[PDB]
Parts: structure tokens; sequence; C-alpha cells
């Protein structure tokens, strides 16, 4: 079957460079233009650039955001197309997909839909390294209490890499708990929150502790979440 | 996106017909550039769905149809099936960008449970974080269906876009969805305003919660 396989992902510092090879199989690589597309974590698709067949000079065309920084090239004898990324910026962080441009003929011209996609490879541009989280309480108050139910939680900030797990009262409190996925800040560090809803009457009588584990930094944090009388 | 505009979400029950619009410009669809559609199933790479405005690749069933008229394109799904839950992206060439442009993407939900409006809780910076010279507002959204919201922030009634981070919705234990959004501020920014608000839009309706820096400090 037709197949594309990217390699070469990884973590690289801003201002450095990385090459991604993409190997094609199951079709005649040289018969097709090839196109790169990227998808930053949580975001939509964004075209990177494409390269024509060698018989036409293998000319290339890029999105404005990577012009003068990224270079696409191809080697038809090895069925490989390369994405050379120079001058990397944090906002280049994305999954990079290698794609094949179709040959289907329309009314007087060829279409250019991307009809085969690789699985994609992650490129992270960041100066972050292993870092344990800071844990802050999200104290319950009148502003988080509705109809006799109070929400409280804990904010787990600026850690690397994923993941952290959160439990409440050592696993004894599970009803109403939700731990959210993390957000990636531009600094390259992650943050998340965990929330639980409890009866507002229990607040003076029950203790609530969120247990944060970040195994990459060998850190555990048990944060007491005290209610605010406002 | 800028030059191609899609609705962030669309939904319907199994068997229904839904449409996804792709509103273009005279620098792309209106100038005659063809429209392409890509389907991205959750956790997968995109696949070509429609090429050259209305053509289906082999392997794409005929409940998918594409049309174009003027500066607009549209993807119809006639007879929604469960496996069609996916993000859909339209794509066209744009001469003001001189590149291949994508719409922002539409999440299609195939409804399997009753719709449910979101609950919203907004947390101010904790004193502990403030004492560490940082400030994060935390807006938590829960118990909603389908799993698509938009979150906007305000300071003193005025929009604020810098410093915002939002997660894509994910399932809670009760099978509804939750989402979170964060506003990062300096302690001085926080203290300098009278109010901060998060506004959560779900199915064209909006829930807004407000905190005041002068309270709970
Ligand atoms: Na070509």
């Amino acid at each position: 079957e037709v197949q594309l396989v990217e390699s070469g992902g990884g973590l690289v510092q801003p201002g450095r460079s990385l090459r991604l090879p993409c190997t094609a199989s199951g079709f005649s690589f040289g018969d097709h233009a090839m196109s790169w597309v990227r998808q930053a974590p949580g975001k939509g698709l964004e075209w990177v650039g494409f390269i024509r067949k060698t018989t036409y000079g293998a000319t290339t065309h890029y999105a404005a955001a990577v012009r003068g920084r990224f270079t696409i090239s191809r080697d038809d004898s090895k069925s490989i197309v390369y994405l050379q990324m120079n001058s990397l910026k944090t906002e280049d962080t994305a999954v990079y997909f290698c794609t094949r441009v179709q040959l289907d003929y329309g009314p007087g011209y060829q279409y250019y839909g991307m009809d085969v996609w690789g699985q994609g490879t992650t490129v992270t541009v960041s100066s972050a390294s292993t870092k344990g989280p800071s844990v802050f309480p999200l104290a319950p108050s009148s502003k988080s209490t509705s109809g006799g139910t109070a929400a409280l939680g804990c904010l787990v900030k600026d850690y690397f890499p994923e993941p952290v797990t959160v439990s409440w009262n050592s696993g004894a409190l599970t009803s109403g708990v939700h731990t959210f996925p993390a957000v990636l800040q531009s600094s390259g560090l992650y943050s998340l929150s965990s929330v639980v809803t409890v009866p507002s009457s229990s607040l003076g009588t029950q203790t609530y502790i969120c247990n944060v584990n970040h195994k990459p930094s060998n850190t555990k944090v048990d944060k007491k979440v005290e209610p605010k009388s406002c | 996106e800028s030059v191609l505009t899609q609705p962030p979400s669309v939904s319907g029950a199994p068997g229904q017909r839904v449409t996804i619009s792709c509103t273009g410009m005279n620098s792309n669809i209106g100038a005659g550039y063809d429209v392409y559609w890509y389907q991205q199933l959750p956790g997968r790479a995109p696949k070509l769905l429609i090429y050259g405005n209305s053509n289906r690749p082999s392997g794409v069933p005929d409940r998918f149809s594409g049309s174009r008229s003027g500066t607009s394109a549209s993807l119809a799904i006639t007879g929604l099936q469960a496996e069609d839950e996916a993000d859909y992206y339209c794509q066209s060439y744009d001469t003001s960008l001189n590149g291949w442009a994508f719409g922002g993407g539409t999440k299609l939900t195939v409804l399997t449970q009753p719709k449910a409006a979101p609950s919203v809780t907004l947390f101010p910076p904790s004193s502990e974080e403030l004492q560490a010279n940082k400030a994060t507002l935390v807006c938590l959204v829960s118990d909603f269906y389908p799993g698509a919201v938009t979150v906007a922030w305000k300071a003193d009634g005025s929009p604020v876009k810098v410093g915002v981070e939002t997660t894509k919705p994910s399932k809670q234990s009760n099978n509804k969805y939750a989402a979170s959004s964060y506003l990062s501020l300096t302690p001085e920014q926080w203290k300098s305003h009278r109010s901060y608000s998060c506004r959560v839009t779900h199915e064209g309706s909006t829930v807004e919660k407000t905190v005041a820096p002068a309270e709970c400090s």
C-alpha cells in the first residue's frame, strides 16, 4: 500500500536546526510533488511548504512563516523527501506531517489535494528541561459555591515534561473529581488543574488535600486546600 | 483561520444531514481557487476527504459531498454515522498569503446523549501564587455536551487576548465534557483592574463569571 514514514523528531533549543526525512513506499515517489503540513499542539493544520518533481527543477514554495528558514529537498533515487528546519523558533513546535500531492486530472489542469499522509512526527522547540511543579490551592469560597455545592481544586504550574497525576485525600475522594489536561505555555512548561465538588457544609469539618505526583522529577506534593471565609 | 472561516463545531444525530461552511474571500475561493476538505479522526493523521470542490477519493463514501458557490464552500454529510465524529478542515490557495490556506477546523459531534449547558467556576490567583510574584486566573467549565466551547476573557469589561491558554474538552466520569482556560497576569496587572471575567460560549449561548481583585484577598 501507499505509505509515508517521517523520522527525526525531537526536542531542540530555539535557534538550532533539525532535519526530518520522510520515506515513501508503495508508489513511484518521483512522479509526485510532496507537501509538508504541521499542527501545533491543540491547534489546526498549517501548511509548511511543498516541492515539485525533479523534472521541473524540484522547485519549492513555502508559507510566509518559514520562508528563509525551512528548506525542502528530495532524493528521487532513495524515495526520500527532507524538511530541513533552520533558525528554529518556539512557535515551530508542532507535529510535522509529510504528504503526497495527488496527480488526478481535473478540467484542463491537475488538482493538488494531499492524498497520502504520514503519521506525523513531533518537533518540540524549547529551552525547558526536567522541572517539578509548583502547586497552588484553588480555595473554595462564596464565588465557587452554588446551591450548597462548593468547588475547590489545585493548580499545578510550570513542570516538564508531562505527565503529572493528581488524586484527592490519598485516593479516598473520587466522587466529583476531574483532573484536566495540561496546557503548554510558550516557555515550554506545562500547567494543569484538578477540581473536586463537595458539600459546602463539609468545608469547616472536612480536610481536602490534593496529591500531585510528577515522576520525571521524583516530586510528590500534598497541598492542603483551606476554605476562604468570603 | 484568517482567510478561510469555519464554525468551530457542528452536531447532529445519527442519520441526519449536517453542513459545514467554509467562508472564503476574493483572494481565495472567490478568485476561483479550488476547495479541498480534510478529515482528521481523533488521534489520527488527516486524510483527504474531498478534492477539487466535489470529488471523493476511493474509500470516501457518498454521504460526503462538497459544493462551492462564490466565496463560499460547503461540506455536507447526508446520513451522519458515528464514525464521522472528527475534525474537518477546508483548504484553498490564497493570493494575499501566497500559500495554501486552511480553515480553522470544525469539530463534528454525532449526538449520543442529551445536550447539556456548561457550568462555570472562575478562580482568582491564590495568595500563595501572588506571594510568589505570579498570578493565574483559572476558569473551569464542566458538565456540558457536545464537547465544544469557546472561551473569551475580559478585564474591566474590555476584551483581553494576550496570556490566554485553553484546553480542548475531555470526558468527565459522567460522560459529559469539561474544559479549562487560564489567564496569566502579573500581580500588578491583577491588582490594577476592578474586575476580570471569563465568558464561555456553548451552542450560541454564553455563561459569564466575574471576580474582583479587591475581594477575597
Ligand atoms: Na510538480
